[PDB]
RNA sequence: CUCGUAGCGGUUCUGACGUGCAAAUCGAUCGUCGAAUUUGGGUAUAGGGGCGAAAGACUAAUCGAACCAUCUAGUAGCUG
RNA sequence: UCUUGGUGGUAGUAGCAAAUAUUCAAAUGAGAACUUUGAAGACUGAAGUGGGGAAAGGUUCCACGUCAACAGCAGUUGGACGUGGGUUAGUCGAUCCUAAGAGAUGGGGAAGCUCCGUUUCAAAGGCCUGAUUUUAUGCAGGCCACCAUCGAAAGGGAAUCCGGUUAAGAUUCCGGAACCUGGAUAUGGAUUCUUCACGGUAACGUAACUGAAUGUGGAGACGUCGGCGCGAGCCCUGGGAGGAGUUAUCUUUUCUUCUUAACAGCUUAUCACCCCGGAAUUGGUUUAUCCGGAGAUGGGGUCUUAUGGCUGGAAGAGGCCAGCACCUUUGCUGGCUCCGGUGCGCUUGUGACGGCCCGUGAAAAUCCACAGGAAGGAAUAGUUUUCAUGCCAGGUCGUACUGAUAACCGCAGCAGGUCUCCAAGGUGAACAGCCUCUAGUUGAUAGAAUAAUGUAGAUAAGGGAAGUCGGCAAAAUAGAUCCGUAACUUCGGGAUAAGGAUUGGCUCUAAGGGUCGGGUACGAUCAACUUAGAACUGGUACGGACAAGGGGAAUCUGACUGU
């Protein structure tokens, strides 16, 4: 089999030196480097992979536009509308909470 | 020509192994084989319906 | 070492200009006395230590 | 006639604190007046592991009073605490395990753990893994507590000191065997370079009091005064009673 | 089958370490290696994260502990002292 | 290198005033018994990007490249 | 953990060589080979100091105290 | 055994013997064992004597001329000598970031050379104004609490690929095709009389779809091992379209070409998530037993685009041929370049998992998003456009070559040492040994003869350790299948204990799969190498070369792996 060589000085096999032999139009085999794969945005909350944004390098998202880079919600690329909806839950239900605990403290401190 | 008298059968005697019997062939690469046609048969007799899911939980088990 | 400095290619490319003989005109010269290049260096002899 | 591993510690070079994989310096929260007249409440968002140390780490955020940003102050963790946990820090706190008060506003025979020497100086003592400070005693006048520290001694600090209510989380970690060198080695690899030892009598004169000789045997008395310098201070140093403990 | 009949999880260390060692660390690496009951979803989900470090593999909440179990019989003892100090003080 | 599929966007794009030449490939793509026809390309030279346009039906192939502007110039093969 | 390559070491022949191929090699036979492994680069520790899983081992073929220059033409009841 | 220089005998002596190996003819030449070409024989045998690189070297690269010295023989040759030519970048690196660390300043010490310290006990400071006519934009608000700088040509990092080209350069040149950053800027589209979009139950979708201070979040950003799945490339192979080989005979045969880059659009996914529903007769399910009233199975969906498929790039290039021209400028013309299969294969990338830890396996630059609502803004498109298209620019340094049995270090053309990528066929468990393909080399003073003594390799009747301090060296054993396996033991081992049978070839037999299906008592189709058995056969050979444990009973001693 035809074998290849690494196309730049490093001659390491480090991280940022990764190759896929490719074929090429003109008949050989030739080292093709690879880039680095890219991380989900994980979520802000529980730090799972969250859904509708691209998958880029982190200087990759300058060059994109704004529809893969959020979604269409409150806390849209930050977070992922099971924290979201856990969030509007919790904030509703403390100020209800609070209000309650507001009337029951001043009729209570209303008796003695 | 070697090839072709593998497949018929032949130069696979005893004096012609060196490896033991599970370099020559994984045993975990034989259970995987065996376990995955019982897991296709199973889950083509639950769907196609000729055996219920009751019959399948006890076989896949067995399996 | 195929990426080097621009001071070692600086003195690198000094030492091949002066990697010549004697220029034979000079030999004629009135009192001369200088009869070769005594300075003269070799990658196979002489290694020049940056 | 040669400078002696003990002596050429204190140099610092290949001697120091393997600190990269170190998630910070575990300190209580800053004294201030949210914590001096009333309390401030935290919450856990991690419970993370600390390079060489046997106790894990509690990341413990609280709101800036001053400004509106948040500080994450690191916790070593209490045995008990979990994430999600809300975390109260101040004079006024409850008494919970996890929650950080003064020594003089807990009663008697509570347990508290990162415990302040002196009142500030985020965290001296109760600090590794299973340890804990019981209080034996209180001097209202002339606010002082009296303490057993995890040695057995007796310490009486100021009521204005804090301490965090439970055990130091990790506890049980050295009744376990290490079975082999090499469980020894990476837990020195993370710590400092004070493994493998050498016996000074397995040595030269020149490296050690106790080398040299035909036998391997230590030829002075090993019990060194508190009263002598480097060099002569190999071995027991300033001992009462040596051997075992047999009366 | 039964393939030992005393060492279990310790036969990866041969015949090495003693086997008083051997059964010193048999009783705490069945100790960290044992799936625990979550106290807050309720299922037995709770494995060793780093001695001291008891996360649930469901509700993803993580319980600092002790080193090999997740609770030590001592802080067994502060949650009833701690217990019995705060209705003391609050009685 | 773009593909376009639609003739009114190749149209409205041959007078963008950055594209001044275009190259037209013949392709003679003989299979055996589906479709053995004449494939016409018609790529377009963009300032950015060069767009194709592919008519395998051979009738519009001659309809198109009537309809080019006279001020771009056009490469057979 | 084990057999055993690559690797990394260096048991024995007290083999070859011993004005060598080599101021430490060559060959066979060997130890070990998924970690207290092996290794490049960066970095830190400097001479009565460093560093040493400790042999007075290693610190540029130099080590029971490196190397360079000076004091110094050091001194010699000793040999030429 | 003075110092410096010179010179002898030894002496034409010792020697020029590792790395299988050379041979014939012609050419050139004064001269050929050694040069060049052809022929032949061979070897490295893909963990290479092959293609590249890191450090180091520095011109050794390439051409012409040349052979005094150098290449321990020779020399027409050369890494030698003389003269020249040669290294092209927005995209590859440096440059930038921080690491371990180094290190100024404020300040303290020290007679002083200078030492400590890197945020300290310092009065340590730049950032935008919403947006312009009293603006060289401040003579204003307003905001920010840190605090040098150096530190990686293997870590982090914006973006380039294919084809061709040279005597020697190339991801740099040329041709074609892109992309990124920075800047300026117009048009179309989008949104707007509800002034900052609409759809979907939802997961989320789209070409766009204002967003200041401040805050928060994410990426950069991470261990190792195991098995499994998927992809690429390789290997294996079928049909066909060419070319070459063998052809006494046989051979629908043997070898060989049949390729598709960066980039772009459309599609493409395990995992994850949403809706409906409500589960014991518990179901789903992985090679590996996890999951489910905190909502499983199931039916519908949503998303990531690793990756694959189609199309553009792009057949016009590259390859293989054919015909005709035949100092033809030097080519011209024409055809083909197609469709599959297979997998415990090899190398690699990835995904979901599992195991391990008193080990839980960098940082920063950088980039984005969200929260918030500061400010500004509505006519037939006011603003704003992270949508499409259009314009301009991308500096400096490096780049040639070797990377080693001759370009580095070892006094030198030294069997030494020196970091790494790619990795064909067979045998076989195998990246072993042995043989071959591509590529590469055939270099090492030669010739003749075959004394002793050597060195390296062998064999030896009968005996079998009598040798010797001592079985030193050698021999013996060796793979695999089946049988059998003790003392003792920390119950994990001992253990391949010890021992004992079988092994070839040929012709068969038997198991062991995938895809295809039902009525509101069924077999087409393809593919793989394991295992077991049988007969027949042979100078009883058969792990046929290679490869490959000697074993047992005791004592001392250190527990062990390691140094
Ligand atoms: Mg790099
Ligand atoms: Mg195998
Ligand atoms: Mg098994
Ligand atoms: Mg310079
Ligand atoms: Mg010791
Ligand atoms: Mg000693
Ligand atoms: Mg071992
Ligand atoms: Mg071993
Ligand atoms: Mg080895
Ligand atoms: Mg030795
Ligand atoms: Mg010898
Ligand atoms: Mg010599
Ligand atoms: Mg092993
Ligand atoms: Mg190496
Ligand atoms: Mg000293
Ligand atoms: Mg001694
Ligand atoms: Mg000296
Ligand atoms: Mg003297
Ligand atoms: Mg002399
Ligand atoms: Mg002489
Ligand atoms: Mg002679
Ligand atoms: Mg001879
Ligand atoms: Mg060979
Ligand atoms: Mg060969
Ligand atoms: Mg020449
Ligand atoms: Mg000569
Ligand atoms: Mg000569
Ligand atoms: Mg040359
Ligand atoms: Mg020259
Ligand atoms: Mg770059
Ligand atoms: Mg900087
Ligand atoms: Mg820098
Ligand atoms: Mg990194
Ligand atoms: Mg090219
Ligand atoms: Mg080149
Ligand atoms: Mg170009
Ligand atoms: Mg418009
Ligand atoms: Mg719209
Ligand atoms: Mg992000
Ligand atoms: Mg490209
Ligand atoms: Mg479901
Ligand atoms: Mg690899
Ligand atoms: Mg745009
Ligand atoms: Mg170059
Ligand atoms: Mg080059
Ligand atoms: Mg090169
Ligand atoms: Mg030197
Ligand atoms: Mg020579
Ligand atoms: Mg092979
Ligand atoms: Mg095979
Ligand atoms: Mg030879
Ligand atoms: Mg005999
Ligand atoms: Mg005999
Ligand atoms: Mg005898
Ligand atoms: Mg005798
Ligand atoms: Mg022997
Ligand atoms: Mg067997
Ligand atoms: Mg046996
Ligand atoms: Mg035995
Ligand atoms: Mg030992
Ligand atoms: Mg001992
Ligand atoms: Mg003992
Ligand atoms: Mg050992």
């Amino acid at each position: 089999a035809q074998r290849v060589t690494f196309r730049r000085r490093n001659p390491y096999n480090t991280r940022s030196n990764k190759i896929k032999v490719v074929k090429t139009p003109g008949g050989i085999l030739r080292a093709q480097h690879v880039k680095k794969l890219a991380t989900r945005p994980k979520c802000g909350d529980c730090g799972s992979a969250l859904q509708g944004i691209s998958t880029l390098r982190p200087r990759q998202y300058a060059t994109v536009s704004k529809t893969h880079k959020t979604v269409s919600r409150a806390y849209g690329g930050s977070r992922c509308a099971n924290c979201v909806k856990e969030r509007i839950i919790r904030a509703f239900l403390i100020e209800e909470q609070k209000i309650v605990k507001k009337v029951v403290k001043e009729q209570t401190e209303a008796a003695k | 020509a070697h090839a072709q008298s593998k497949r018929e059968g032949r130069h696979s005697g005893y004096g012609k192994r060196k490896g033991t019997r599970e370099a020559r062939l994984p045993s975990q690469v034989v259970w995987i084989r065996r376990l995955r046609v019982l897991r296709r048969l199973l889950a083509k007799y639950r769907d196609a319906g000729k055996i219920d899911k009751h019959l399948y939980h006890v076989l896949y088990k067995e399996s | 070492a195929a990426q080097k400095s621009f001071r070692i290619k600086q003195k690198m490319a000094k030492a091949k200009k002066q990697n010549r003989p004697l220029p034979q005109w000079i030999r004629l010269r009135t009192n001369n006395t200088i009869r070769y290049n005594a300075k003269r260096r070799n990658w196979r002899r002489t290694k020049m230590n940056i | 006639g040669r400078v002696i591993r003990n002596q050429r510690k204190g140099a610092g070079s290949i001697f120091t604190s393997h600190t990269r994989l170190r998630q910070g310096a575990a300190k209580l929260r800053t004294l201030d007046y949210a914590e001096r007249h009333g309390y401030i409440r935290g919450i856990v968002k991690q419970i993370v592991h600390d390079s060489g140390r046997g106790a894990p780490l509690a990341k413990v955020v609280f709101r800036d009073p001053y400004k509106y940003r948040l500080r994450e102050e690191i916790f070593i963790a209490n045995e008990g605490v979990h994430t999600g946990q809300f975390i109260y820090a101040g004079k006024k706190a409850s008494l919970n395990v996890g929650n950080v008060l003064p020594l003089g506003s807990v009663p008697e025979g509570t347990i508290v753990s990162n415990v302040e020497e002196k009142p500030g100086d985020r965290g001296a003592l109760a600090r590794a893994s299973g340890n804990y400070v019981i209080i034996i005693g209180h001097n209202p006048d002339e606010n002082k507590t009296r303490v057993r520290l995890p040695s057995g001694a007796k310490k009486v600090i100021s009521s204005d000191a804090r301490g965090v209510i439970g055990v130091i989380a990790g506890g049980g970690r050295v009744d376990k065997p290490l079975l082999k060198a090499g469980r020894a080695f990476h837990k020195y690899r993370l710590k400092r370079n004070s493994w493998p030892k050498t016996r000074g009598v397995a040595m030269n004169p020149v490296d050690h009091p106790h080398g040299g000789g035909n036998h391997q045997h230590i030829g002075k008395a090993s019990t060194i005064s508190r009263g002598a310098v480097s060099g002569q201070k190999a071995g027991l140093i300033a001992a009462r009673r040596t051997g075992l403990l047999r009366g | 089958a039964k393939r030992t009949k005393k060492v279990g999880i310790t036969g990866k260390y041969g015949v090495r370490y003693g086997s008083s060692l051997r059964r010193q660390v048999k009783k705490l690496e069945i100790q960290q290696h044992a799936r625990y009951d979550c106290s807050f979803c309720g299922k037995k989900t709770v494995k060793r994260g780093a001695a001291g470090i008891w996360t649930c593999s469901c509700c993803k909440k993580t319980v600092a502990g002790g080193a090999y179990t997740v609770s030590t019989a001592a802080a067994a003892t502060v949650r009833s002292t701690i217990r019995r100090l705060r209705e003391m003080v609050e009685a | 290198a773009r593909e376009i599929t639609d003739i009114k966007q190749f149209l409205e794009l041959t007078r963008r005033a950055d594209v001044k030449t275009a190259t037209v490939k013949i392709n003679k793509k003989l299979n055996k018994a589906g479709k053995p026809f004449r494939q016409t390309k018609f790529k377009v030279r963009g300032s950015s990007s060069l767009y194709t346009l592919v008519i395998n039906d051979a009738g519009k192939a001659k309809k198109l490249i009537q309809s080019l502007p006279p001020t771009l110039k056009v490469n057979r093969l």
